[PDB]
RNA sequence: UGCCUGGUGUCUUGGGUGU
């Protein structure tokens, strides 16, 4: 798993709009199946069958989740888009021009 | 760990048969070749040591170190205990036991006379130092026995082997 | 091309193979940061001006050192050994003038970068020792002559007693010795600068120390410094000139764009 | 066989020991690290001659680590067995697979296949031994054996002896 | 053989800036590795400052070995090299 | 100290000896023989032994140790394997030299066409440089077009006429003037024929030709056994979460091995010469393009995607090649980059560093009895509070991360440990702007930690850097040792760089509005009142506390 | 840390900083070389404390080096092309 | 050559110290002939193969060095840079030893 | 007593930024 936090995800693996996010947080939760190992020996169903393929927020960016879009691609599979919003106030080093 | 004064020895293509260790063939390898070099790079001969010479040298060095460590103020057990290192102590104990239980010559003058006989002799001027050490060490009694034990002396028939053996037996303390 | 070139501990400039590029860095062994534009005073001016500035006559009274600047002006006139010393100094100055004017700088340019600024040293001495006032100096002429002569032999660029080493050492400081002798002449010291004794030893010691400090340091990677110093201007810049001409020079092109000759005609 | 050899050692010293007693400390460090060691190339180093007057030279400071590196040259007594050499020994153990002897610091194992057949191993004897009609070799018995093979280890040497030829066996 | 005798040393008698920098760095590293300090420290704590104080008093126990192009070398003690 | 202990002595390279690899040496240094073209055993993990991904070649997986050395991924250097070629092939990089050597010697007796009897030949042999020696010997022996079975007495020659060799791609044509005009035959010079001719060259002739008997023997220019590089040289890449991609070198080696198998199969079964020529020429092409895919005069080897194959030669050349892009200049750690700004209130040799950059970068400070108290305070403060620390490094080399430590207050520092403390004030750092035209473009400043996110410079140093504050960015590099810190503070420091060796004049001066204001302020009719004079005098850091009359 | 920065560091004369930048602050690596063949073919097993060069059949004359990983990669790629760069720790003249 | 270089540089009023151009023109004419600053001039020297291959024609230089069994003495600065060693330049142009005599105080 | 995670493609191409 990614070192970020998964606690902001909903039941369907998608974050909800209006939630403040920080760098490395997980905004899309996705897993890919993996052939199980011999852990079925004595593991009480607690054996790894899936591998994480989640999408984390960029490390240097943070903001508010603005709008989450869920639809189907041309192939009929699920397809999501997450838009993040933040405000940038001028500060020392910002470039201006006439 | 320790490095010999002989270096280089880089890659080549020829392979030689005089590379394998063999006492009978007197092939002692590069690090034990007949010609050596000292710290000044000058010519030097391979220095073999018979059990008498080795015992004399080790006793002298050990007693010198023991005297030095006590500020310059005989027992083999105490002498071995002088050295540092439990494994080193055991190794020197074993070497001292071997030398004592097989010392053909425990006297400095007897060893000096034996070395003079084995070096200054006209026949021995060609004898290899390893052959000399083997002769003074094994304490052989017969020409046939010495030749069987030392195959190198078989090809050196210009040696007064029997009378030299009798001289060594005489010098050997009964 | 120039990366592996470095000043070694014997003064030579060699590449990685050990091949000699120069027998002395910059042909004088100095560092590029420790030089300044100075004027050599024996080059310019007419012969009359040179004679007036540098010649000292101890027989003629009106052509001698002024009496109010020296305490010992009474027992100077009529001395012959001191006149011999002064004549030797003036002959050395004339030889320096001839050497600079006929061999080194034929066109008479006298403003060149040289180590240790002499004018700054002299005015520092004047400020330090309060060399104002009409007070007479106590600095005898033989002290001046011998001090300057000895100083011109302690500017070590190369150490060693080898004869070839001594010849190279003498060659390496010719221009600088000419400068020093031009500035520290007897008449100029006694009249123009009015140094006393203590100021004089201070000036000599300072000159020697600063010269020792202005040498190049073994381990300089002078090849890279030279390459950067040549390439830096090129970024900020009928015959061909500019980058195309530099490219022609560096490539050693056989057929340059505008070949030319500069034919000089005979005097008549 | 014992020899005199001129050997050299590389000694690294930590800066915390940069004191007036540096040279003597290097000497004892060399003695502790060389006396009794076993190198396959040379054999066994038993003693170092002139151990209190060894030249150490000038140590070189390793760039980036501060520690000084010293090159120490010394003369030492070295013992090394050779293939096809006959030497004296003392039996240290008796076993059905063969008997183990000691030649100085080296321990030599001789298998039954290299022992004359008449020297049948007797386990009932006290102590158990490889004995014949006129020969009896047990623990502590002098034996003359010929070294056939030597095995090189990290810091150990394993030799194999034989008594199957003439002038060998019990002495 | 390769070493040059003290009487015939012909290199400069001054500490070049590269030698000064390398000596200060090495001494600072050694002090930071708990080497004995040969000068009294009033209130200084920086290894580089202690090294500079040692150098100013000619107390650094290091030797410069200057390599000539042919392979021969001269050994100069830091206590006998003049420092500006 | 970052490497696990190894008892072998540590030394530095003093000489690099080049040469060719003999087939004997290739077989000796190899650890496995590569023969099966299939990369994967059964697509069930555990790659096939004897294949291109044999576990003995080395390990590139974290949980898998090398089967040859037993070391982990971080320590295994990779081990070579060898592939036996059915028929010898030309080395693509030596074909012109092979042609020259064929021109220099006789193709039958294997001896030079000229001898020391010729004064010019002896003069040429007298030279020392192998390349110039070979050039001179070739210039002489090129004209000699016939072997002499007799002295020009027998010179060892066979008397046969020497053919004229012409190059055509990877094939060499030898034309014999068989016996005015008659019918001459030009026949192919196969690599095997040239190889068995070269093996008969005497060592003295080999030395005369510029080759070295010990290191560069002429017949080693023909490839008979191929070394297979370890997977470290040709790592695989995971294109997506499921499918990984084989490297270009792996595919090329698979093609070469398939061609070798094809040649071996064809040879033993049935031998139409046309088929043999076609298949052996295919093998030669594959081997040649595996090492050089820019051979002028023939089409390049292409991937299934249509892109040309990245041969080994292409790996080493260009700006992005090995030498220029990874050895002469490489990406480095402990560095920062951000926009620069101006600060009139900074000393000349000071740079203003943001707090976040100061927290990210670090300097390992050795714990001694002069700073153990301060370093313990830094360790307590943690990696989020300034001043703080990021790691504690023990003597054995283990790193203690202070982010993930629950008992940071329960850490006692021993002498000799290292604390990777935060960047602090007056730390020397190297500061740089591109392009670095001259040596004043890299100078060492003293750190001053400041708020906001821009580097800050005194405006006098904007001239040597050729920098202004309209968006420029500059690079900062942190020294990581006492020796390096001393070098930066004693050699590259800004005050030492004021005067340049290029024109023996200063590179920094008063600039911009300070210059304008010092002109306006020093006019003859500028007078200042007492109350303003007091403020102006207090602003001078070096003022001695005495007001001028 | 490109080539021009390397040239600037050479001009300053700071060899230690350059070595640290290109080794410690970057791809530093440790290899073992045979003291005879000079190749990086030593099969070193640090935990068992045994080193061995099969081609030369030696166990003693073996040294370790600290070289950039890119240099190791370059030498291995050269060996892949039948070129043998041999690294020796002593000069011969 | 010096006159031409100075003419090019000083046309726009710029000034470069004499010793730099002197070093350049002494390098260009040190072999008895004009050595152009190109691969055909620099790479035709006797310098180490590793130093020469770092400039231009890397692979060809490496093959020529291998076939001719060239020996590189690792005396240059490029060789020591690409091997991660202390170059024999600047602060690396000497060695520091430990003064066992002075430590006796 | 229920007890905490560091691991990130590659190759092309395009558009930009500071000189
Ligand atoms: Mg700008
Ligand atoms: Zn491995
Ligand atoms: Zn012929
Ligand atoms: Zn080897």
């Amino acid at each position: 798993l990614k070192h970020g936090t998964y606690e902001k995800l909903d039941e369907d693996g998608l974050i909800a709009p209006g939630v403040r996010v920080s760098g490395d947080d997980i905004i899309i939760g996705k897993t890919t199946p993996i052939p199980p190992d011999t852990e079925e020996l004595g593991q009480r169903t607690k054996y790894h069958t899936k591998r994480d393929a989640s999408t984390p927020l960029r490390s240097t960016e943070n903001g508010i989740v603005d709008q989450v879009l869920l639809t189907t691609n041309q192939e009929g599979l699920k397809f999501v888009k997450v838009r993040m919003r933040t405000t940038k106030v001028p500060q020392i080093g910002d470039k201006f021009a006439s | 760990v320790s490095t010999s004064t002989v270096g280089a020895r880089r890659r080549r293509a020829k392979q030689q048969v005089d590379d394998e260790e063999n006492a009978t063939l007197l092939r002692l390898g590069p690090e034990f070749a007949l010609k050596q070099y000292d710290h000044d790079g000058n010519e030097h001969d391979l220095i073999a040591l018979s059990l008498s010479e080795s015992r004399l040298l080790i006793r002298e060095a050990l007693k010198a170190r023991s005297r030095a460590r006590n500020g310059g103020v005989i027992d083999d057990d105490e002498l071995a205990k002088v050295t540092s290192g439990a494994v080193a102590n055991g190794v020197v104990k074993k070497t001292l036991d071997y030398l004592n239980t097989f010392a053909r010559f425990k006297d400095e003058e007897t060893c000096t006379a034996v070395d003079q006989l084995l070096h200054n002799s006209s026949d021995c001027s060609v004898l290899h130092p390893f052959e000399i050490a083997q002769l003074s060490s094994l304490g052989c009694e017969d020409v046939d026995e010495a030749i069987t034990l030392i195959p190198s002396l078989a090809a050196k028939k210009e040696v007064n082997l029997q009378r030299i053996l009798d001289e060594l037996n005489r010098l050997e303390d009964p | 091309a120039l990366e592996d070139i470095m000043v070694h501990y014997d003064g030579t400039t060699r590449n990685s193979l050990g091949d000699i590029i120069q027998f002395l860095y910059g042909e004088d062994g100095l560092d590029g940061t420790q030089v300044e534009r100075q004027t050599i005073d024996t080059i310019p001016g007419s012969d009359k001006a040179f004679h007036k500035r540098y010649y000292v006559d101890l027989m003629d009274e009106k052509n001698s050192i002024k009496p109010d600047v020296i305490e010992y002006a009474a027992d100077i006139l009529g001395d012959v050994e001191l006149q011999k010393e002064l004549n030797s100094e003036y002959e050395q100055l004339v030889s320096d003038r001839k050497f600079l004017r006929e061999i080194v700088f034929v066109n008479g340019d006298h403003n060149w970068p040289l180590p240790v600024n002499l004018r700054r040293i002299i005015q520092n001495a004047q400020q330090i020792f309060h060399l104002d006032r009409a007070k007479a100096s106590d600095l005898t002429i033989p002290e001046i002559i011998h001090g300057v002569r000895d100083l011109c032999k302690k500017l070590f660029v190369l150490r060693g007693e080898n004869e070839l080493i001594k010849e190279a050492q003498q060659n390496a400081t010719s221009l600088f010795q000419c400068l020093v002798r031009a500035r520290l002449a007897t008449r100029r010291i006694l009249e123009e600068f009015r140094l006393n004794r203590d100021a004089f030893e201070w000036v000599l010691g300072t000159i020697e120390a600063q010269f020792q400090r202005s040498l190049v340091h073994p381990g300089e990677m002078v090849g890279v410094i030279a390459a950067q110093s040549i390439g830096e201007p090129a970024t900020q810049m009928n015959v061909t000139l500019g980058v195309p001409r530099l490219k022609e020079i560096l490539n050693v092109a056989k057929n340059i764009k505008t070949p030319a000759l500069t034919v000089y005609l005979d005097r008549e | 066989m014992f020899f005199l050899k001129d050997l050299s050692l590389i000694l690294t010293l930590h800066p915390s020991y940069f004191g007036p007693q540096m040279n003597q400390y290097l000497r004892e460090k060399l003695l502790t690290d060389v006396e009794g060691t076993c190198t396959g190339q040379f054999g066994y180093i038993v003693t170092v001659l002139d151990g209190m007057n060894i030249d150490v030279g000038k140590g070189r400071i390793i760039p980036g680590s501060g520690s000084a590196e010293f090159e120490v040259k010394y003369r030492a007594v070295v013992w090394k067995p050779f293939k096809g050499e006959v030497v004296d020994a003392i039996v240290s153990n008796v076993s059905p697979i063969g008997f183990f002897a000691d030649v100085g610091p080296l321990n030599v194992f001789v298998s039954t296949r290299l022992i004359p057949d008449n020297l049948v191993y007797n386990p009932s004897n006290s102590p158990p031994a490889y004995m014949s009609n006129d020969e009896l070799i047990t623990k502590g018995s002098k034996v003359r054996l010929k070294v056939v093979g030597t095995r090189t280890d990290v810091n150990e040497i394993y030799a194999i002896g034989s008594i199957k030829e003439d002038f060998l066996g019990a002495i | 053989e390769l070493a040059i005798l003290k009487e015939e040393r012909t290199t400069t008698p001054y500490l070049t800036k590269y030698e000064r920098a390398r000596i200060l760095g090495t001494r600072a590293l050694q002090i930071s590795m708990n080497a004995p300090v040969l000068v009294d420290i009033e209130g200084e704590t920086d290894p580089l400052q202690i090294a500079m104080k040692e150098l100013s008093q000619r107390k650094i126990p290091l030797v410069i070995r200057r390599y000539l192009p042919d392979g021969s070398y001269e050994d100069w003690g830091c206590d006998e090299l003049i420092v500006d | 100290s970052q490497f696990p202990y190894s008892s072998a002595p540590l030394r530095s390279v003093k000489e690099v000896q080049f040469g060719l690899l003999s087939p004997e040496e290739i077989r000796a240094i190899s650890v496995v023989k590569i023969e099966y073209p299939e990369i994967m055993d059964e697509s069930r993990q555990r790659p096939r032994e004897g294949g291109l991904n044999d576990p003995k070649l080395g390990s590139i997986d974290r949980n898998f140790k090398c089967q040859t050395c037993g070391e982990g991924m971080a320590e295994c250097p990779g081990h070579f394997g060898h592939m036996e070629l059915a028929k010898p092939v030309f080395h693509i990089g030596f074909i012109p030299k092979i042609k020259k050597v064929c021109e220099c010697i006789c193709m039958n007796c294997g001896k030079l066409l000229l001898d020391e009897t010729n004064p010019t030949m002896a003069q040429a042999i007298r030279i020392r440089d192998p390349k110039k020696r070979f050039n001179a010997v070739w210039q002489l022996c090129k004209t000699k077009m016939v072997c002499e079975a007799d002295a020009p007495v027998s010179r060892g020659g066979c008397g046969n006429t020497q053919p004229v060799v012409r190059k055509d791609g990877m094939k060499l044509w030898g034309t014999w003037k068989k016996s005015r005009d008659a019918q001459p035959e030009r026949k192919l010079l196969t690599p095997g024929e040239i190889l068995n001719v070269f093996k008969h060259i005497s060592p003295e002739d080999c030395f005369r030709l510029g080759f070295n008997e010990d290191y560069a023997r002429p017949e080693w220019m023909i490839i008979t056994v191929l070394p297979v590089p370890p997977p470290q040289v040709r790592p695989s890449i995971a294109m997506d979460e499921t499918t990984q991609g084989q490297d270009d070198l792996t595919h090329k080696l698979s093609d070469i091995l398939k061609a070798n198998i094809n040649v071996q199969k064809l040879e033993m079964d049935g031998s139409p010469q046309h088929i043999i020529n076609e298949v052996e020429q295919l093998l030669q092409f594959h081997v040649a393009t595996y090492m050089d895919n820019d051979i002028a005069g023939q089409p390049q080897a292409l991937q299934k995607s249509g892109r040309p194959v990245k041969a080994i030669r292409a790996r080493l050349k260009g700006k992005e090649g090995r030498l220029r892009g990874n050895l002469m200049g490489k990406r480095v750690d402990f560095s920062a980059r951000t926009v620069i700004s101006g600060d009139p209130n900074l000393e000349l040799d000071q740079v203003g560093v943001p707090i976040s950059i100061a927290k990210t970068l670090s300097y390992p400070e050795t714990v001694t009895q002069y700073n153990i108290h301060r370093l313990t305070e830094y360790v307590r403060n943690g990696p989020n509070e300034h001043p703080g620390a990021k790691y504690v490094i023990r003597d054995n080399g283990d790193r203690i991360d202070l982010r993930y430590h629950k008992r940071a207050g329960d850490i006692v520092l021993q002498y000799g440990w290292k604390v990777e403390r935060h960047l602090m004030d007056d730390d020397p750092v190297l500061f740089n702007r591109q392009p670095s035209l001259h040596k004043m473009s890299m100078m060492a400043h003293r750190v001053k930690v400041m708020p906001y996110s821009t580097f800050r410079l005194n405006l006098s140093v904007t001239s040597p850097y050729n920098a202004d504050f309209d968006g420029d960015e500059m690079n900062l590099h942190v020294p990581q040792s006492e020796e390096t810190r001393a070098e930066l503070s004693q050699l590259c420091a800004v005050p030492l760089q004021i005067v340049s060796p290029q024109s023996n004049k200063p590179v920094m001066g008063i600039v911009q509005d300070t210059l304008c204001g010092v002109r306006k302020m020093t006019l003859r009719d500028t007078f200042i009142e007492y109350e303003q004079v007091m403020n102006m005098l207090f602003w001078v850091p070096s003022w001695d506390g005495v007001v001028p009359q | 840390f490109g080539e021009m920065e390397r040239d600037c560091m050479i001009a300053h004369g700071a060899a230690g900083f350059l070595k640290e930048r290109l080794m410690e602050a970057s791809d530093a690596f440790r290899v073992h070389v045979c003291g005879i063949c000079g190749l990086m073919s030593v099969i070193a097993n640090l935990k068992k404390n045994q080193f061995e060069c099969r081609s030369c059949k030696n166990k003693t004359n073996i040294y370790q080096l600290h070289i950039p990983y890119a240099a190791k990669l370059l030498f291995q790629e050269l060996m892949a092309m039948n070129i043998a760069p041999r690294l020796y720790t002593e000069r011969s003249g | 050559l010096y006159k031409e270089i100075l003419n090019v540089i000083a046309f726009d009023g710029s000034y470069v110290n004499y010793r730099h151009m002197a070093l350049l023109v002494d390098v260009m004419t040190s072999r008895g002939y004009l050595m152009a600053i190109t691969r055909h001039g620099i790479n035709r020297a006797d310098t180490g193969a590793l130093m020469r291959c770092s400039f231009e024609e890397t692979v060809e230089i490496l093959f020529e060095a291998g076939a001719a069994a060239e020996l590189d003495d690792c005396r240059g600065v490029s060789e020591n840079v690409m091997l991660g060693q202390l170059a024999p330049m600047g602060t690396g142009a000497f060695d520091v030893m430990i003064d066992e005599k002075l430590l006796t105080s």
